[PDB]
């Protein structure tokens, strides 16, 4: 169970960081008109 | 050309058949976890002691249910609002008996569904659209939060959140009526108005546009072949539809502006469903429907019944029968 | 040069005349005691 | 470009008229705080609990230690009156400044003075205004610490003896406790910050928050946003309003749960019992009643096989039985005398229940926060007779609703700000429709 | 049907003397019963001890008899258990305990009579609803 | 240029409210249905038919006021004013439930008139008559619920009464007695109404958020012109959006707006059919396989069995007051009740 | 657009309000009187607060015959005289 807990904590942290840093990577600029 | 930047480009690419996006990055795993657990539980989960009284309710197909009676059963009243992930159970067998799977599914779904709404904003931004389609979906989303999260929080138990099944749904709405007189609550009445009105204006708008299609076809072909995807000309005559509908009522009760008309179509069912989600969300704190029981008495003081008193007799029969073994004291305070 | 009495005039007063009367009767009712 | 029904969007770049709008609206807030208090005091009857009287503001004042003595017995009404008057009077000064600035003052500020004028896109001016307000907020949090420690203390429902105003001499500074709350689970038995249950921790947290806010206020006056922050946010008035709508919405949901669950900074003496409290109080009541009749409440098996009066929680603690098994995380001062380390203690239950505890449980049971919209107390099938809806239901429901709509307002304004910033909030350019320059999906 | 003097006529004591309330006393008593007593005795039941109600026949079999103005006014001053064996002022509202039950502080002697009158009149009007509970709602 | 033509000229004149030949059926009947309901709910009781108060005059409010059905003892009597029941006494007619039949019948003939008006105006204007067709769905619901359902039962008494809370009572009745939520025809109606409401909202929002920029202002309404040839929103961008978000999208504006007609109309038609079944007490009340297993196996419990306990509660607890002509006396000891409650 | 007089032009007109500041109150008062006189009770058969039951009665006077129903309610109303 503790192995399952660890695994889920890891997978979740992974996806949540993708999300945080993805939006930190200049998201306003990724549109079709005015990029900044 | 860098690794992270190429990944970011694929995540946000407008060229994927299905858009991913950063909301997609959370949505996809959580909706896969909730979907997969739901399907397996619906087919083969063993009975769950929803009410904490060691009386398990059989919800799955292999335990003698059909599509209409089956459900993922809410987790145990003994758990209340405690978090019950798998790794907090001594074993899967325990987690199953106590209704673990409901928690897993509703938390993953509500997350993924919140990200669904955000994904709607996102792709709207990548395509140069206006952004508020997601605001329309917030109405259904708020409704799902009310019956899966808010009402449990206020009543203190996920055992009182809505079951994931067809008859479980009906069970939830019958018990709600006995405990909150939801029919006599104005916010539910606005939900009905939002939903009846929504279906009405759906039919109206569809019949008016359909009534004013411009002849582009022959009687041996579907009229639908008169419109070509991406054509610049509008495909019906709006002045003809205005001319018919304004004479069916009077001129000034009819829309000649297609923008106002379509904004009306959007706002009526959305606002009505906001209110009904707000209904469930505030009855969660026991601010219940109007109570006119014995409100009419005669000159001597005999009670003169009204239709509200008749509703009460039906609510009483719901009250006294539901969860028939779970109450030991005279008032059902949650 | 407008007409005063129309089909329109009739439908309006069809509804408005007894609406008020009705409102008056319902106002009077708030003061009934048992 | 805006219509009458979006007419306040005409103020976006009129910093002077927009000042008046804000300060006039601030006056409305202070007016209602003052007027509502005087209404409540004019209707107040001291011999009736506050929560039988539809009062939501007197309870906030009483909680600060004014007007009340031991038991929450109301001792002196004058503090209430003072609080109402000073607010009501203060709203005329804000009304005055608001109408002046909205109607007669300079439409725009940045020509009259370079200090009060602002451009939304001026990141340094905006972090500076942010900083000043952070300091103010920090000062405000410290005002509460001052009341608690130096000007008479606060009402303490847990004070030994039934509750009383107590001066807080040892606020909790240990950051393991203060920040510990911020890391507890929001789920049952944990309760995130809603579980704070003593005034030492309340006061200590406000010390931390006051310093943090003063510190950040100075930080933001002195800095400009770093580049990663410049590239991740939209910098416009609407964008900033959207950020705050989001923050207010989250705060409204928290407040909802605070007033529904917490009986420390919302003492049940003033606000009525919580849902869980009331439900625990019913099992207490019939346990008392039945034990006086001779029942052995410990050995009594109920219909299900579970104890009729007492059972175990899933971690074994002895708890009240029946449906209230869900509410065993409840803690209240009338109940704790009965708890040992295994949970409720059978020998204290048999031997040590006091009349004041019997009274309190009957009172709370019969004042559960259940009621109709037209203020008929009790379960929804109850007959008319009792005019009563708990202040906690009124405060929880209202703030859930406002929290919800501010979330809708956040989505509304955040989407709009993004689209206006990119230049397509008004629609798609027919001669440059992005999709028409993209490859087909299939 | 109306609030006639015959219905407003209730026993004063066990001796058998009787007293006729006014409409005013009756509505006075109803109001005061909602203020001070209905939180537990709505409709003539007792929410915190459903085994004891306010029906006239129950009061009659109480020790001392409480089916009369005197017995009821006394009860509101110095409440006892149903067999009369112990005083329960500590846990039941009473003038004897208005310190812990503040709502009793401003009840006057005539208030007590109007309250006791209401209790004895209401079964005559409502019948088995009075003290019968949800079955009769 | 005979007189029939002269009147046709006059009926079909363009005026603030069009009249038409259909107006002769429609307008008297619509006004009389509506007038009867305002009259009964303000002034008229249900004491002698139902044992209920039901007017503002009696102290009811807008939720509890109703024009209640006639007494069960009237069977399916038309209850004409001049009929053998009221014998021409207006006052007795009101006390016997005469306004119910008045409202239901004039209502039914108004509905016809209204649908004939949709036909008449559509023929005069030169559009196709799909709005009349769609309106067949409300008609189907009205006739099946207010007419067919009680005609299969013992009397009009058991139809819906014309009132907010009386209708709520009707909903609850159908749960306890018919287990109506279990009925697949109701379920298809639910999907039709809810799917209608969804379509309404999603189509409105899509149009408003794929608008072309046709004006300079922030209020986008001003930049439509009812006579422009051009579509005012981008079907193309709308289609890519929904294809990428949901997997499928509309590509055909005609199909879309027909589907918007199709969904709620069909749903209502399905529910109508199920209520026809309940006219005969032909319910989907039970699942036989569940009952056989549960009778034999006291540990077997599902949401289906839990809901029938509630129906059982409902019936025993509401029947005596809701059917006073049956003189049901249920002593306390026979009422079904769980523990404590 | 059809030839009747615009509404906005009628309800701001001085002539309009000269009539309707009489006709509206008269109707509001006519309706009042309909109730305050008691006439509404008699026209409709609606029980007054004192006349739902006889004094020691708790029976609803429920109609139970179709063709004798008129005579039944007439009987129940004499049981109150
Ligand atoms: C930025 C992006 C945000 C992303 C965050 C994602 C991670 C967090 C997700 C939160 C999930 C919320 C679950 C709440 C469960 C529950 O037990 O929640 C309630 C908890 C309080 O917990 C209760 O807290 C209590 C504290 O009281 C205790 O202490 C008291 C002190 O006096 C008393 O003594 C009392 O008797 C005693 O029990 C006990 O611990 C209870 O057992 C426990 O249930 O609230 C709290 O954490 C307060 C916060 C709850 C907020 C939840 C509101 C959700 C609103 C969603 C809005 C949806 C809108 C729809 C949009 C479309
Ligand atoms: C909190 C509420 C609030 C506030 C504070 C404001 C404030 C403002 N609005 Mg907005 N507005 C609101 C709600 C609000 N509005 C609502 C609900 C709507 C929807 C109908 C609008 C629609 C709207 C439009 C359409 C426009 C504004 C405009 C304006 C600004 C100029 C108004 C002006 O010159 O009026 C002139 C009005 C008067 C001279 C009449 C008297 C008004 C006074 C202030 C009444 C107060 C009386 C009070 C009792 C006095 C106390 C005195 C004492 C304290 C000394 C002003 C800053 C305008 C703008 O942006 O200008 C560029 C504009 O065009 N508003
Ligand atoms: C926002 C917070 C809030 C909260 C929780 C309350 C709560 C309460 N108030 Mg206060 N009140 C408020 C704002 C608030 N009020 C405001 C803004 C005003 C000025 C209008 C007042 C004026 C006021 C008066 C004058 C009185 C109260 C009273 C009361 C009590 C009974 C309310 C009732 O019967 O509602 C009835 C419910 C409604 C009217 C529902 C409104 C639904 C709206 C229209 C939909 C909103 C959707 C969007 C926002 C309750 C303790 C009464 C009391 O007991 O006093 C001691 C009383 O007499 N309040
Ligand atoms: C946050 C709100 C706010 C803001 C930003 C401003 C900002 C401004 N005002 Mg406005 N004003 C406000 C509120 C506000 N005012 C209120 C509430 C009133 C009514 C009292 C006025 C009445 C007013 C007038 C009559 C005039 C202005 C003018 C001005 C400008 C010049 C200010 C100056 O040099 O003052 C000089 C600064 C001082 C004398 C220092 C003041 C110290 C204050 C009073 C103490 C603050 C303590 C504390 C924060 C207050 C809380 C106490 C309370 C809780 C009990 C400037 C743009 C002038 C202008 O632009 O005209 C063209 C002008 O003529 N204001
Ligand atoms: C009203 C409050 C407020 C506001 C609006 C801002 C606004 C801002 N701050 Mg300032 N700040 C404040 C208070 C505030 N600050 C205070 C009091 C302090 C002192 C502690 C600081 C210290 C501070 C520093 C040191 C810095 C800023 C920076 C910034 C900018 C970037 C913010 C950002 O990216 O956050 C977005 C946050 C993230 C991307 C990471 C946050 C992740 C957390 C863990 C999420 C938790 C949410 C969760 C659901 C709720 C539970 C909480 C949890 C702890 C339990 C922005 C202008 C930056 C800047 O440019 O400065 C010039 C910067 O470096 N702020
Ligand atoms: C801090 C809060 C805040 C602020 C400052 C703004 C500011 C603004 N909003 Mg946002 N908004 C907010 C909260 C806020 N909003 C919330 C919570 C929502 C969610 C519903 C929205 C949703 C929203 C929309 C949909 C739109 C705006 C728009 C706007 C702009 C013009 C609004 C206007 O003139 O309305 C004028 C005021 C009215 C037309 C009257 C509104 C009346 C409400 C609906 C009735 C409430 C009745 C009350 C509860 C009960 C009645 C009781 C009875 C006795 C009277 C302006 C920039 C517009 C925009 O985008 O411009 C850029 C716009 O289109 N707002
Ligand atoms: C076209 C409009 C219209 C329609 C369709 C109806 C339809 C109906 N009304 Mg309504 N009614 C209307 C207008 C209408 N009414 C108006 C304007 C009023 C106000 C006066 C009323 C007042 C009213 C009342 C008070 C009642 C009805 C009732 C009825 C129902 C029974 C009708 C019946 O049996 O007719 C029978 C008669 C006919 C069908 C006429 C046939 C005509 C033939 C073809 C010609 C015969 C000519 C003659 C014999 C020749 C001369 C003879 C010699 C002496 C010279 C039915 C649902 C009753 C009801 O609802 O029951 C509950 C009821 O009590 N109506
Ligand atoms: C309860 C819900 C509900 C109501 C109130 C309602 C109402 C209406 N729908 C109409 C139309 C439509 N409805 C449509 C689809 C639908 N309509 C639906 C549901 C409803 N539709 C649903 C769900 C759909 C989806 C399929 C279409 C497609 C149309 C139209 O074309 C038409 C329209 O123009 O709408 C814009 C109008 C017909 C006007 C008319 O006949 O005037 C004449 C009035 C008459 C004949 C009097 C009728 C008397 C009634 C039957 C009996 C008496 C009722 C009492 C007076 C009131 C009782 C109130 C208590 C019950 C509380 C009217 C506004
Ligand atoms: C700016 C604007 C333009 C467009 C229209 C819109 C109306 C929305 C708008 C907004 C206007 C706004 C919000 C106006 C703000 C005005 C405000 C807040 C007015 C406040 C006035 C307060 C005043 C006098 C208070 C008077 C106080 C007095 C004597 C106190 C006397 C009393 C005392 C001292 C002891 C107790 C008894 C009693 C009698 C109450
Ligand atoms: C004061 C008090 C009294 C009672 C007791 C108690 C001890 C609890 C006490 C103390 C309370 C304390 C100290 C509270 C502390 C609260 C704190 C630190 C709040 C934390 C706030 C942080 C939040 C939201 C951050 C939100 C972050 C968001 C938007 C990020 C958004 C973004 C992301 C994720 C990616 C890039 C784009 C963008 C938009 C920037
Ligand atoms: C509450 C509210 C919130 C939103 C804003 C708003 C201001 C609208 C508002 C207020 C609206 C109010 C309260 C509206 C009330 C309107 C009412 C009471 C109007 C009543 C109109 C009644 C009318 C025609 C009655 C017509 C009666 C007729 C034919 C009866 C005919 C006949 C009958 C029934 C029997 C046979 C004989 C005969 C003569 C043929």
């Amino acid at each position: 169970m503790e192995t399952l807990k660890i695994t889920v904590y890891i997978v979740v942290t992974f996806f949540v960081l993708l999300f945080v840093f993805g939006f930190l990577s200049g998201d306003p600029a990724r549109n079709p008109k005015r990029k900044d | 050309a860098n690794l992270w930047e190429r990944f970011c480009n694929w995540v946000t690419s407008t060229d994927n058949r299905l858009y991913v996006g950063w909301f997609g990055v959370i949505m996809i795993p959580t909706l896969l976890a909730a979907t997969i657990c739901f399907v397996i539980a619906f087919i083969a989960a063993p009975p769950v002691d929803i009410d904490g009284i060691r009386e398990p309710v059989s919800g799955s197909l292999l335990y003698g249910n059909n599509i209409i009676t089956g459900a993922v059963v809410p987790s145990s009243n003994a758990i209340g609002l405690h978090f019950y992930p798998i790794w907090e159970a001594a074993s899967l067998d325990e987690w199953l008996y106590n209704g673990g799977p409901y928690q897993l599914i509703i938390f993953h779904f509500l997350l993924g569904a919140s990200c669904y709404m955000g994904r709607q904003w996102e792709l709207s931004y990548r395509l140069g659209m206006r952004p508020w389609i997601c605001v329309a979906y917030s109405a259904p989303l708020a409704s799902a939060f009310a019956v899966f999260l808010i009402y449990p929080i206020g009543q203190g138990s996920f055992s009182d959140g809505m079951p994931l099944g067809i008859s479980g749904t009906f069970n939830f709405m019958i018990v709600f009526q006995a405990e909150h007189n939801i029919l006599m609550h104005p916010f539910h009445q606005l939900g009905v108005a939002g939903v009846f009105g929504g279906a009405l204006f759906c039919a109206m708008h569809g019949s008016l546009v359909t009534s004013s299609l411009i002849r582009e076809t022959t009687e041996t072909e579907s009229a639908n072949y008169g419109y070509k995807f991406g054509q610049e000309e509008e495909t019906y005559n709006i002045v003809a539809a205005h001319g018919y509908f304004g004479r069916l009522i009077f001129q000034y009760a009819s829309f000649n502006n297609s923008r106002s008309l379509h904004f009306f179509l959007a706002a009526w069912p959305v606002v009505g469903v906001w209110f009904t989600a707000l209904g469930i969300s505030t009855m969660a704190f026991n601010l219940n429907g109007f109570n006119f029981n014995h409100s009419v008495i005669d000159a001597k003081g005999n009670v003169i019944n009204t239709w509200a008193d008749i509703i009460n007799r039906a609510n009483l029969g719901m009250e006294v029968m539901h969860e028939r073994n779970a109450h030991n004291f005279p008032l059902d305070l949650a | 040069s407008y007409p005063i009495f129309t089909v329109r005039w009739v439908a309006v007063h069809t509804l408005a005349v007894p609406t008020i009367f009705f409102l008056g009767a319902i106002a009077a009712m708030q003061f009934i005691q048992r | 470009g805006f219509a009458w029904w979006a007419g306040n969007a005409r103020l976006i770049n009129l910093s002077g008229k927009l000042l008046g709008a804000h300060v006039a609206h601030a006056g409305l807030i202070v007016f209602w705080a003052g007027a509502m208090t005087l209404f409540e005091l004019a209707h107040f009857i001291p011999e009736k609990p506050m929560y039988e009287q539809g009062l939501i503001l007197i309870p906030h004042i009483a909680t600060l230690g004014w007007g009340v003595g031991p038991g929450g017995e109301v001792v002196d009404t004058f503090p209430f009156f003072v609080v109402g008057v000073v607010h009501l009077i203060s709203s005329a000064v804000l009304g005055f400044g608001g109408v002046y600035h909205a109607i007669r003052g300079p439409e725009t500020l940045e020509e009259y003075s370079s200090f009060f004028g602002y451009d939304w896109k001026d990141k340094n001016k905006m972090t500076t205004i942010l900083g000043f307000h952070l300091i103010v907020l920090g000062i405000g949090a410290l005002l509460l610490v001052a009341k608690a420690m130096f000007f008479g203390g606060l009402y303490d429902t847990w004070a030994p003896g039934g509750g009383d105003v107590r001066v807080i001499t040892n606020p909790t500074l240990d950051p393991r406790v203060i920040f510990g709350y911020l890391l507890k689970s929001p789920f049952g038995g944990e309760g995130w910050i809603v579980s704070v249950n003593n005034l030492e921790d309340v006061v200590g947290g406000h010390i931390w928050i006051g310093l943090i806010c003063i510190a950040g206020g100075i930080w933001h006056i002195l800095t400009t946003p770093f580049g990663w922050a410049r590239r991740a946010f939209i910098w416009s008035g609407e964008a900033y309003l959207s950020y705050s709508l989001g923050a207010l919405s989250m705060m409204g949901f928290i407040a909802t749960c605070f007033v529904w669950f917490n009986n420390t900074v919302y003492p049940s003496e003033f606000y009525g019992p919580t849902g869980p409290e009331a439900s625990q109080a019913q099992a207490m009541t019939f346990l008392i009643r039945d034990q006086k009749l001779g029942a052995n409440v410990g050995s009594a098996q109920g219909p299900t096989g579970l104890g009729k009066y007492l059972m175990r929680s899933p971690t074994g603690e002895i708890i009240f039985g029946g449906e209230t098994m869900r509410f065993w995380d409840f803690r209240g001062p009338w109940l704790e005398p009965l708890r040992g380390p295994n949970g409720l203690d059978l020998n204290k239950i048999k031997n040590d229940i006091q009349p004041w505890q019997e009274r309190r449980a009957a009172e709370y049971m019969t004042h559960a926060p259940l009621g109709s919209l037209n203020s008929v107390g009790g379960v929804a099938t109850e007959i008319n007779s009792v005019n009563f809806v708990s202040p906690r239901s009124w405060l929880a429901t209202s703030h859930f609703v406002l929290a919800f709509f501010f979330l809708v307002g956040h989505l509304w304004h955040a989407g709009r700000a993004r689209a206006a910033a990119a230049g397509f909030e008004k629609g798609i350019d027919r001669e440059s429709e992005p999709v028409l320059s993209m490859p087909s999906l299939d | 049907a109306e609030l006639t003097p015959e219905v407003l006529t209730v026993p004063l004591n066990s001796e058998g003397k009787t007293i006729t309330l006014t409409e005013k006393q009756y509505l006075e008593g109803k109001r005061l019963f909602q203020y001070a007593c209905a939180s537990c005795h709505v409709g003539g039941i007792t929410k915190t001890n459903p085994s004891l109600d306010l029906r006239t026949e129950t009061l009659a079999l109480a020790t001392p008899p409480r089916d009369n103005i005197e017995g009821l006014v006394d009860y509101m001053k110095n409440p006892t258990t149903y067999d009369g064996e112990q005083e329960i002022a500590e846990v039941h509202p009473s003038l004897r305990s208005a310190d812990i039950f503040p709502k009793m502080r401003n009840l006057t002697e005539k208030d007590l009579v109007a309250i006791a009158g209401h209790i004895l009149v209401e079964p005559k009007i409502l019948g088995d609803k009075w003290g019968g509970g949800k079955v009769y709602y | 240029r005979g007189w029939f033509d002269i009147l046709d000229d006059w009926l079909k004149r363009d005026r603030f409210v069009f009249v038409g030949w259909s107006g002769i059926l429609l307008f008297p009947c619509a006004y009389l249905a509506l007038g009867g309901w305002l009259t009964g709910t303000t002034f008229v009781t249900s004491w002698y038919t139902h044992g209920l108060a039901s007017s503002y005059l009696e102290g009811c409010n807008f939720l509890t006021v109703a024009v209640s059905t006639p007494a069960n003892s009237m069977g399916h009597s038309l209850l004409l004013l001049w009929g053998p029941e009221a014998q021409g006494d207006f006052t007795r007619w009101c006390q016997l439930g005469g306004l119910w039949t008045f409202i239901a019948l004039h209502g039914a003939f108004g509905l016809i008139g209204f649908m004939l008006r949709q036909f008449e105006i559509a023929r005069l204007v030169g559009v196709r008559p799909y709005n009349a067709i769609a309106f067949s769905a409300p008609i189907a619901v009205f006739v099946s619920v207010f007419l067919i359902y009680p005609l299969g039962q013992s009397s009009w008494f058991f139809a819906p009464s014309f009132g907010v809370a009386a209708i709520f009572r009707f909903l609850l009745f159908f749960q306890g007695f018919h287990n109506w939520t279990l009925n697949p025809f109701h379920m298809m109606g639910v999907a039709g109404v809810l799917g209608g409401a969804l379509l309404c909202a999603i189509h409105g929002a899509t149009v408003e958020n794929t608008l072309f920029q046709d004006g300079e202002g922030a209020s986008t309404f001003r930049a439509f012109n009812p006579t422009q040839a051009e579509e005012t929103y981008s079907m193309v961008t709308a289609n890519r959006f929904w294809s990428q978000i949901f997997g499928i999208a509309f590509s055909n504006k005609r199909w879309l707006h027909f589907f918007m007609l199709f969904v709620p109309v069909t749903g209502l038609w399905m529910s109508a059919i199920g209520v026809v079944g309940l006219a005969l007490n032909l319910r989907s009340y039970d699942f036989i396989s569940q009952e056989i297993r549960a009778a034999e196996d006291p540990e077997f419990e599902t949401f289906y069995t839990k809901n029938l306990l509630l129906n059982e509660g409902i019936r025993a607890w509401m029947a005596p007051q809701d059917q006073p002509h049956e003189n049901f006396v249920f002593p306390e000891e026979v009422l079904p009740r769980g523990n404590a409650l | 657009t059809t030839g009747e007089r615009p509404f906005s032009d009628i309800i701001t007109s001085v002539r309009y309000w000269v009539i309707h500041s009489i006709t509206i109150p008269a109707l509001f008062i006519a309706g009042w009187l309909f109730v305050s006189t008691g006439l509404a009770y008699d026209v409709f058969g609606t029980p007054r607060p004192d006349s739902y039951y006889a004094q020691e009665q708790r029976s609803i006077p429920l109609v139970t015959d179709r063709f004798e129903a008129k005579q039944q309610v007439e009987t129940f109303l004499e049981q109150l005289k």
